[PDB]
């Protein structure tokens, strides 16, 4: 079998293949995650270079791993499918062997472990993908939001963004998001998520996707018109 | 040892691109243009054969349009030999699904499977990727008529109208201009041929330089028919639309 | 215990003048218990017809397998498979399980689309081909069917006469078999039309 | 062997005998048929002693690793399932193990029956081994959810005594356990010889036997 | 230069540079001395610390009741090779009820190290070993190089500044070989030998490591206050 | 799992003051057929060990080749192969014992019973038994098959315990062994008159005696035995 | 285990399964639910050798749940039954086959039709208006053959099911400790808590 | 058909004192009705103040002891010459036995020594690896003859105090090493009389804080 | 290119030496051993204020009697921790006892050099393994990707290591109390950290014979930080 060590250290103590995988993430469309008091919202950018697209059948950016956990990403699209499939298999494997669904932290730890494994295994390259994993633990009303990256490190975030121009939207979130008082309602959480994407997106038409996840496996994706109403209200307040 | 001669086909560039995938896409940009257009009552697949000869046996020839099953077909752009490897795998996958569930495979599931195979060659194994881009035209009872494309990266997307191969930039602009949502198959047939006629590198668009196919519910009552056009039938539709 | 007689069932095929016929009972049982009266044992792949007797799980499995293989054949060959070619495919497929066989008694019937010649064939569970001119029998009442066919059959029967002959061969054989019956179907096959007839019979 | 376990108001009681035999020969008078997996988990033993000891001490390994990775104690449901999955791998290979996994977790008290076939049953009351039929008689006629810890301990004790008396392959002594939300509590070793006479006098039972 | 990228490549003068670079790792290692008489064999090792808070890296490893070694270079490679010796000594006992001859132990180490010098992908071992032992033919001392070369000697030293101790033993050859039935005097000669390789630092109580094996003496290692007697 | 085809019967042995004696007949039986009359079942290993083998002959020949290879292998890179690092009886036995137990553990045994007789470096007598099951034991006298039932009782009258070994001379020990071989010829239906005998002494070394015969047999009393009860003529 | 029954009426499928579990000569449990929800509109009851039953059921459940998540779509009862059949036909020629018989009751939301599939451990599949496994059919099929109509209501289906259980309770030597009854229709799966 | 198992007879006995432990066993080795050896040692000093005996099929017994002795050696190598405690040795032996769960070592095994508080310890094993600490255990051929006698004379079972008539038990007073050896010798003398596989010789290994001592006694040779 | 297991002309493995450079870029971790216990402390170093700092887990339990702190490519540590936990619990299964700290450390270090062309590269993380056993008492080990491990009275790893180690050189003595060690870790962490030390960006832990391994609460550490400030202002 092909055993070639592709991810290796350089004289300055860097693994370039892992670092170049982060550059692939930088190229990917922007993804954002914001957790309110009783919910988590996942926002995703859709680049409008591709029109004549069939939005019914085109792979959506946010993927359900189980009925209570979701996963969005930034980077190579094909790479993300492999992580999602593995995550979905592990979710059912956990339910089967332990009789409880996975915690959001556990699912994140698994996906992060897969990413790490691909940084010190022979004949393979790292995943060019960073993920945002969100949801609610079984019989728990505390929101969960985690981030992973090609190196395999993961951590919990009150709010986070990844992908192209993520530096700008993180700048926005850092000054707008208050920890002592997070978005109390679904409206406030979605509004803040749309606002953050409007710093980067371009047009607020079909370029913004929003997915709201609430406790007890209550997950819904907002439509174009519902999002368009947020886009309208934000700019009308801005004209002042 | 052997390491000396390894090109390392599955690595990132400093910019975060996959070298071999990008170069495979460069190869595909020189292949004959293939176009797919989805209508409310069917799908059209049109494709240009590359600089042919008068001594080529056209009626028994197939380089662009292939049948995966009774409901799904593909248009090819790139290395034909590479495409046939993948096509035969897809044909088997469709039959595996049918045997397991006793239902015809949903279009997206077949597309995802082939796209995952392409993805694998970019991440592990140390082999060159498949220099192929597909346009998938298919029907199932969930989403109805569907158009997809996949490329050597293993990434796939859905479309109302799309082109692959040569002059896609020019072709996509022309499609984006004249396409409408309430369009029908007969209109889509005309759009596909008109787009090829303007984007072609050849002097004139003739029957012997084309492969054509439709997927219609124009089959007697609630069912779908695949029509791979014969040379004489391509010649007739060229006259009908007013190109020759 | 005997896998070939757990579920029960029969199939018979006959040649006629420019036609063939293939027929089967509809019973599926668990030894003495009758489970289903709609278990058809005849399938078709294009214009080639295949009847299968024996263990029901293998009947279903082999149908799905030959559907799989004939669909690929057609995609590659760009034509429907012929009875002679399909017969060899059945034989090859059964012999590959020589030491772990499907417990079945397949029967092929059809008309070659090019030559127009009627064709029938029978197999044992492991692929041996019996290419008869007159008739083929299979199942738990095969002894009964042999006796009926060997006396009732005559060559060059017209389609509507052949129907009566094969129907009476099946019906009376099934009525002397505890594990066969519960309905019956007969296919009458001509070069470009096929008629399917369900027969009325005793339901015990 | 006779083992029993039952859920009640104030947790779960676990009681076992202590006899081990090789044919008619009583090879051990005092075997420990309960394993302390962790301060909140117990496992009973019936069948082959080697299989019971090996696979339930291996279960404790897996429950400890669960706690280290997750920082949280394993549920009774999850622990019982890990064990039943171990049995499913050696499915048909000839293992002989019948056990009850007793504990207290976030859902309150928990009790699962697991055997060598891979069977996994949740319930309020179970009994296993050669003398389980005798124990069930006493249990079924006296069990309530409204039992006190004192009365519940006695019921499980008295139920093992019933089996030890009649079943030739049950006896020796009774080991009692009481599982709470603050952990299991051992309630001693009780010789059946001494217990029988004590119960006969105080309770008036076993009139048929002369003392 | 162009021929040192891997172990599978000879240079134009017939040299194996990766093996030579592995040999270099031994020279960087701390000094260790070996010497023997006709009755006993002794190892003396100068242990090295990282700093004042750290412990002193152990240098001597027991392989069997009648055999053991001292290391200089990559310590993990010594653990791998000593583990192999333990297994081979143990295979000899379990199968043949026979204590493994020291000479045969050297032949086994040679062959194990050699395989790493001729194949692609692997690397040579980066450690040198001094094996002592007492078998049916008396006391023995061996020197192992990761090139594969194993040598039987009366006395020797490996590691940094080992040339000083090696010269001393070459002078003392006729004296220390005759130290029969006197373990303490043989150790003294070894401690005096390793002292010829010291600069700036001297032998302290947690610095010095000594091992001995002999006629009626199992392989035993002395550390801590057990070697204060010899300081 | 197999069955033995061509077989060898008893091997008998005992310790004496300065060494050990071992003996075995020269027959290779094929069931009740006394097929092969020139089979050597005592196999010397160096000048300090004799391995006596009973049971399946094809397996014996295999073991014979293993021992021959063991000598070859011991000499490799061994300057003291004919001195301090020569093969000992204890080494040879432990090797065979390892092989026998491994083969039984794979359910494919070497269908033999083996006695390793020899003298160690320090002059100590070595005498140990091993068989197809990997079972091992040592005793002042050892015998396989019929020898265990008939020879051991006779040999144990000479050396009944450990303290009788120094009191037993080589002449007395050989006399007992030779008598036992005669008794086995009277009573074992798979025995032969021809046998081999080996003595391993700490002073005089290995003495291997071939083509020995059972002699001084009592048969004359047979002439007086008539009928099975009442018959007089 | 012992008893599993199924009946397909006008607008629903009703599955009835016994509650008993026996080890040796002792009935360990009289409230066991011999069923698993494979999807919101598909229920599978099971009976066979100890251990294998639950193991197989949970394995099928995990596979269907995995499919549901991957495609964001519920497989038709027919598709699920074919998947199950293939797994059993695969299993019968394995080193150690899974000795499990199943009934699959589902409501097809596309066709708006209830569907009942009977599959034995060999992988023998049949679609039926009513079905059973083991000896259950020997006692009950004569009643079902007589009383069954395809236009029956759910309430009429339950009454005919009660008559079947009563006949079983009269003529079977084994005490199966009553049955748990579940209904599968357009609204999903629900349990009849009084039977 | 080849039978990989055999029976070599023999009997063993372990008794735990207050600050000592004894492991005894007869020296006779047999097959069927023949004697293989009158003196074939069966109880072994395994190092670290632990004694061991694997009674039953001698080939499996020798293999297990050999592997445990090996396990002690590697325990020293791997854990800085740490002394293997009797409880740790016992658990280790369980895993040695259970590795052959489906092709078992056909032996009843006993080990004896001192626990970590200096008190006498005996552990007893079945062929598949179930084990437990005990005060008293006889194993092997005559195990059923000896154990009841030890229940009576070591644990004072069914013995009460005169005058009370069954009300007060005989108190469980501790036994000296001289007292235990008397009970061991009488146990084997009695077993020799009624069991054909027991005889020839008796070898006792006594374990104290000072080390392992041996004692040998003659038994009847018939 | 060149082999992954290649020696340099100086006699060092290139990859091992390069992994050591990655560890120098890692956040600081300090360990101090005393006769009353071993203290482990780490710099969390959150990349952004929105990152919930309590999810940063750079101090980890291996067993009840063994703790572990990490520095460098922390993702690499997860499989090492998993192996350590398995080794610790497996030894308890085989020997009915706690495993020696040195033996646990040796087991972790055996993974280190299992790389080539096994894993494709060495680990890019260093570990401070602290614990207690009955034989050698309270112990602190430094486990490197070279496969080497040194025992230490006190040790610092990560970006501020050489500065911290010089400070530990002067401050450590054999009579340190547990409380004194706690403040000493906080003091040296505060010295080498970029951001100002508080209970949210720094974490403490310890291992004692009685209570075993414990990660300190943010409330408990906050008091020790306040106690540190006052005693530094006291002179
Ligand atoms: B009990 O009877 O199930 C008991 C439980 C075990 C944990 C000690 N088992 C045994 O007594 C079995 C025999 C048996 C008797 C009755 C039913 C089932 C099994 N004996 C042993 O496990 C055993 C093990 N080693 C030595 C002697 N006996
Ligand atoms: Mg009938
Ligand atoms: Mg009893
Ligand atoms: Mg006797």
């Amino acid at each position: 079998g092909y055993d070639r060590a592709l991810s290796i250290f350089s004289p300055d103590g860097h693994i370039f293949q892992v670092e170049y995988a982060l550059e692939a993430v930088k190229r990917g469309t922007c993804a954002v995650g914001v957790k309110g008091k009783n919910c988590v919202v996942l926002g995703c950018e859709r680049r409008s270079t591709l029109k004549l697209q069939d939005t019914r059948i085109t792979p959506s950016k946010v993927s359900k791993i189980d009925s209570h956990v979701v996963l969005s990403f930034s980077g190579l699209n094909a790479d993300s499918r492999i992580l999602i499939e593995k995550a979905r298999v592990e979710a059912q494997s956990h339910r089967l062997t332990l009789e409880d669904p996975v915690t959001v932290e556990y699912l994140t730890r698994y996906v992060a472990g897969v990413q790490q494994r691909y940084t010190q295994s022979g004949g393979v390259r790292p995943f060019g993908v960073s993920t945002l994993i969100a949801g609610f633990d079984p019989r728990d009303d505390e929101p969960k939001l985690y981030q992973t990256e090609p190196s395999g490190i993961y951590s919990s975030w009150s709010a986070q963004t990844i992908g192209r121009n993520s530096k700008t939207v993180r700048e926005f979130l850092e000054k707008n998001y208050d920890r002592k008082e997070p978005p109390a309602t679904v409206e406030e959480c979605v509004k803040l998520t749309v606002r953050s994407l409007l710093e980067v997106v371009q047009t607020g038409a079909k370029n913004i996707e929003i997915t709201v996840v609430k406790p007890d496996s209550d997950i819904v994706a907002l439509s174009s018109e519902e999002i368009n109403q947020y886009v309208t209200q934000i700019e009308q307040e801005k004209q002042e | 040892g052997s390491r000396r001669y390894d090109s390392r086909t599955t690595i990132f560039s400093p910019e975060g691109r996959l070298y071999q995938v990008e170069y495979a896409l460069e190869s595909i940009s020189h292949a004959g243009t293939a176009i797919g257009i989805m209508a409310s009552d069917g799908i059209v697949l049109a494709a240009e054969r590359k600089v042919t000869s008068t001594l080529l046996e056209q009626d028994t020839s197939t380089e662009k349009l292939y049948k995966l099953n009774d409901k799904i077909a593909v248009a090819v752009a790139g290395l034909t030999a590479d495409a046939e490897i993948l096509i035969n795998t897809a044909r088997i996958h469709a039959q595996n699904y049918l045997k397991t569930y006793n239902e015809d495979i949903p279009v997206e599931i077949l597309v995802r499977r082939l796209s995952d195979i392409k993805q694998g060659y970019t991440q592990h194994g140390g082999l060159r990727p498949f220099g192929v881009s597909f346009i998938y035209a298919g029907y199932d009872d969930r989403y109805g008529y569907q158009l997809y494309t996949s490329n050597p990266s293993g990434n796939y997307t859905g479309w109302k109208a799309i082109s692959v191969g040569a002059n896609t930039s020019a072709a996509q602009t022309l499609l984006q201009m004249d396409y409408k949502d309430d369009m029908k198959v007969d209109d889509a047939i005309e759009l596909a041929l008109k787009t090829l006629s303007k984007t072609t590198d050849s002097s004139a668009l003739t029957y012997d330089r084309l492969e054509f196919a439709t997927i219609r519910k124009g089959a007697n009552d609630g069912e779908v028919y695949q029509k791979i056009f014969k040379p004489q039938e391509i010649k007739d539709i060229l006259v009908k639309t007013g190109i020759t | 215990s005997d896998p070939s007689s757990i579920n029960g069932g029969i199939v018979v095929a006959m040649t006629g003048k420019d036609c063939v016929a293939i027929a089967c009972d509809l019973r599926l049982g668990s030894q003495s218990l009758g489970v289903s009266n709609k278990f058809e044992k005849i399938f078709h792949y294009g214009h080639v017809f295949l009847g299968i007797t024996g263990l029901a799980t293998d009947v279903t499995t082999l149908n799905e397998m030959f559907r799989y293989k004939t669909n690929l054949y057609k995609l590659k060959e760009e034509r429907a498979i012929e009875p002679e070619t399909f017969t060899q495919l059945v034989s090859s497929s059964l012999y590959e399980r020589r030491f772990g066989p499907y417990f079945v008694g397949p029967v092929v019937a059809g008309i070659n689309s090019k030559s127009g010649k009627p064709f029938i064939a029978g197999f044992d569970l492991i692929g041996c081909i019996d290419e008869a001119k007159d008739f083929i029998v299979s199942g738990t009442a095969s002894d009964q069917l042999f006796g009926m066919c060997e006396s009732l059959y005559e060559p060059n029967l017209e389609p509507e006469d052949l129907f009566e002959t094969i129907s009476q061969a099946l019906l009376n054989a099934a009525d002397r078999d505890a594990l066969s019956g519960w309905g019956a179907v007969v296919y009458i096959i001509k070069k470009d039309e096929v008629v399917k007839r369900y027969l009325k019979m005793r339901q015990d | 062997t006779t083992t029993l376990a039952f859920k009640f108001q104030h947790g779960v009681i676990a009681a076992v005998d202590s006899r081990a035999s090789a044919g008619s020969y009583i090879s051990a008078l005092r075997v420990n048929k309960v394993i302390e997996i962790n301060p909140y988990l117990l496992g009973t033993m019936s069948g082959c002693a080697a299989d019971c000891q090996y696979w339930e001490r291996l279960l404790a390994k897996e429950c400890r690793l669960y706690y280290l990775r997750n920082g949280e104690r394993i549920s009774v449901s999850a622990a019982s399932k890990l064990l039943s999955n171990m049995m499913c791998q050696y499915r048909g290979m000839g293992l002989s193990m019948g056990s009850m996994i007793c504990g207290w977790d976030k859902k309150g008290p928990g009790l699962y029956y697991v055997d060598e076939h891979g069977t996994r049953l949740s319930g309020n009351m179970f009994s296993t081994g050669s003398g389980n039929t005798y124990a069930y008689g006493v249990l079924d006629s006296n069990y309530k959810w409204d039992l006190s810890v004192e009365d519940a301990l006695y019921l499980g004790k008295r139920s093992i005594l019933a089996a030890a008396h009649r079943d030739a392959y049950s006896g020796g002594s009774v080991n009692l356990y009481h599982v709470t939300e603050d952990g299991w509590i051992y309630h001693g070793n009780h010789d059946v010889g001494e217990l029988f006479w004590k119960v006969k006098e105080e309770e008036g039972s076993f009139n048929n036997v002369i003392g | 230069n162009n021929y040192d990228g891997d172990t599978v490549t000879f240079s134009p003068t017939g040299r194996l540079f990766q093996v030579e670079y592995a040999l270099e790792a031994i020279k960087q290692g701390s000094v260790t001395v070996g010497l023997r008489s006709n009755t006993h064999a002794v190892l003396v090792a100068l242990k090295r610390n990282a700093d004042e808070l750290s412990s002193y890296q152990k240098k001597i490893i027991k392989c069997d009741e009648h055999m053991g070694l001292s290391l200089a270079g990559l310590a993990p490679d010594a653990r791998v090779l000593s583990n192999y010796l333990r297994q081979q000594c143990n295979y000899s006992s379990l199968v043949f009820n026979r204590k493994l001859a020291v000479e045969r132990a050297g032949h086994l180490l040679c062959d194990k190290a050699q395989k790493n010098t001729q194949s692609y992908g692997g690397r040579p071992y980066g450690v040198g070993l001094l094996i002592i032992g007492y078998d049916k033919s008396g006391a023995h001392l061996l020197e192992f190089q990761p090139s594969g070369n194993v040598t039987e000697l009366y006395g020797t030293a490996i590691g940094a500044r080992s040339q000083g101790a090696k010269t001393y033993l070459e002078r003392t050859l006729d004296t220390f070989i005759k130290i029969d039935g006197n373990p303490d005097e043989l150790i003294k000669a070894g401690v005096e030998a390793i002292s010829q390789s010291l600069r700036d630092e001297s032998l302290t109580v947690d610095n010095l490591s000594i091992a001995i094996v002999g006629k009626d003496t199992p392989f035993t290692i002395y550390d801590g206050e057990a070697v204060a007697k010899y300081i | 799992t197999q069955q033995p085809i061509v077989t060898g019967t008893s091997v008998i042995s005992m310790k004496y003051d300065n060494g050990v004696i071992i003996a075995a007949d020269n027959l290779g039986s094929y069931g009740s057929l006394l097929r092969f009359n020139g089979v050597e079942r005592l196999i010397p290993v160096g000048d300090n060990t004799v391995v006596g083998i009973s049971g399946d002959i094809s397996d014996m020949q295999h073991i014979e080749r293993l021992l021959k290879d063991l000598v070859t292998e011991n000499a490799y890179d061994n300057p003291l192969a004919d001195a301090e690092e020569a093969l000992e009886p204890s080494y040879i036995f432990e090797y065979l014992a390892t092989v026998m137990y491994q083969r039984r553990s794979k359910m494919n045994p070497l269908w033999n019973a083996i006695i390793v007789a020899g003298v160690q470096s320090n002059g100590d007598q070595f005498l140990r038994y091993v068989n197809l099951l990997g079972v091992t034991y040592s005793s002042p006298t050892l015998a396989t098959g019929f020898g265990a039932h008939m020879a051991n009782p006779l040999l144990r009258k000479v050396v009944d315990r450990e303290s009788d070994i120094p009191k037993t001379t080589v002449q007395v020990a050989e006399e007992a062994i030779v008598n036992a071989m005669r008794v086995l010829y009277y009573r074992d239906a798979r025995s032969s008159r021809n046998f081999s005998l080996a003595i391993i002494d700490k002073n005089t070394g290995l003495t291997f005696k071939k083509n020995l015969q059972v002699e001084n047999m009592k048969w004359d009393f047979a002439k007086d035995i008539k009928g099975y009860g009442t018959q007089k003529i | 285990m012992d008893i599993i029954l199924g009946i397909r009426v006008q607008d629903s499928v009703i599955l009835a399964s016994s509650k008993a579990v026996t080890r040796g000569i002792s009935v360990l449990k009289d409230s066991d639910d011999k069923t698993r929800q494979l999807s919101p509109h598909t229920l599978m009851s099971f009976a066979g050798e100890a251990g294998d039953t639950v193991q197989f059921a949970e394995y099928i459940q995990a596979n269907i749940q995995l499919y549901s998540i991957r495609e964001d779509y519920e497989l038709s009862p027919q598709a699920v039954s074919s998947f199950v059949r293939q797994e059993l036909a695969k299993s019968i020629r394995s080193r150690r086959p899974y000795q499990v018989n199943v009934l699959i009751g589902g409501y097809d939301k596309k066709k708006n039709k209830p569907e009942l599939y009977q599959i034995d451990y060999l992988g023998t599949k049949v679609e039926l208006p009513y079905g059973a496994h083991g000896y259950s059919g020997f006692y009950t099929f004569s009643l079902l053959d007589h009383h069954y109509r395809p236009d029956m209501t759910t309430e009429e289906g339950l009454d005919l099911l009660k008559l079947c259980v009563q006949e079983l309770e009269k003529r079977m030597p084994m005490d199966f400790k009553g049955v748990i009854v579940k209904i599968v229709d357009k609204d999903g799966i629900r349990q009849v808590d009084d039977f | 058909q080849f039978n990989p198992y055999g029976d070599n007879g023999g009997t063993i006995l372990g008794i735990a004192g207050e600050d000592f432990a004894v492991l005894a066993g007869d020296t006779r080795n047999i097959t069927d009705y023949s004697i293989n050896s009158r003196y074939e040692p069966k109880v072994f000093d395994c190092g670290d103040n632990i004694v061991m005996s694997a009674n039953g099929f001698a080939a499996d017994g020798d293999a297990l002891v050999k592997r445990f002795k090996n396990s002690v050696k590697w325990y020293h190598f791997d854990h800085n010459d740490k002394k293997l405690s009797i409880n740790s040795a016992a658990r280790n032996i369980q895993h040695l036995l259970y590795s052959r769960r489906f092709f078992p070592y056909y032996v009843y095994n006993i080990i004896a020594g001192l626990d970590e508080d200096g008190k006498g310890a005996v552990y007893s094993f079945d062929p598949v690896g179930s084990y437990q600490r005990e005060q008293c255990r006889a194993g092997g051929a005559a195990a059923s003859l000896i154990m009841p006698f030890l229940d009576n004379q070591v644990n004072f079972k069914n013995q009460y105090e005169p005058g009370t008539n069954g009300k007060v038990k005989k108190p469980l007073k501790y036994l000296s090493v001289e007292e235990v050896i008397k009970l061991v010798r009488d146990s084997f003398t009695s077993a020799t009389e009624r069991h054909i596989q027991v005889g020839d010789g008796l070898e006792i290994l006594i374990v104290t804080k000072d080390g392992v001592r041996k004692e040998f006694y003659e038994l009847k040779r018939d | 290119d060149r082999g992954v297991s290649t020696f340099s002309p100086e006699g060092r493995l290139f990859q091992v030496e390069y992994s050591l450079e990655a560890i120098k870029l890692g956040s600081t971790a300090i360990g101090i051993a005393t006769k009353e216990g071993v203290v482990l402390g780490v710099e969390k170093r959150a990349t952004s204020p929105l990152l919930e700092s309590d999810s940063i887990e750079k101090i980890v339990e291996i067993d009840r009697h063994i703790g572990c702190a990490m520095s460098g490519l922390t993702a690499d540590a997860r499989s090492m921790i998993e192996h350590a936990r398995t080794a610790a619990v497996t030894h308890n299964l085989y020997y009915d006892e706690d495993i020696n700290v040195e033996s646990l450390t040796q087991s972790v270090c055996d993974l280190a050099l299992r790389f080539g062309e096994l894993m494709s590269r060495p680990f890019g993380v260093a570990l401070l393994i602290a614990g207690h056993d009955a034989d050698d008492g309270y112990q602190l080990f430094h486990a490197e990707p070279s496969g080497t491990f040194y025992r230490y009275n006190a040790k610092a790893i990560g970006s501020g290591s050489e500065g911290a180690q010089a400070e530990l050189l002067n401050e450590w003595h054999s009579s340190l109390t547990l409380k004194e060690a706690e403040l000493l870790v906080l003091k040296i962490l505060k010295q080498v950290m970029e951001e100002k030390l508080d209970e949210n960006n720094a974490q403490l832990s310890c291992i004692t014979k009685q209570d075993g391994f414990k990660i300190y609460d943010n409330e408990k550490t906050a008091e020790l930080i306040k106690e540190l400030k006052e005693k530094e202002a006291a002179e």
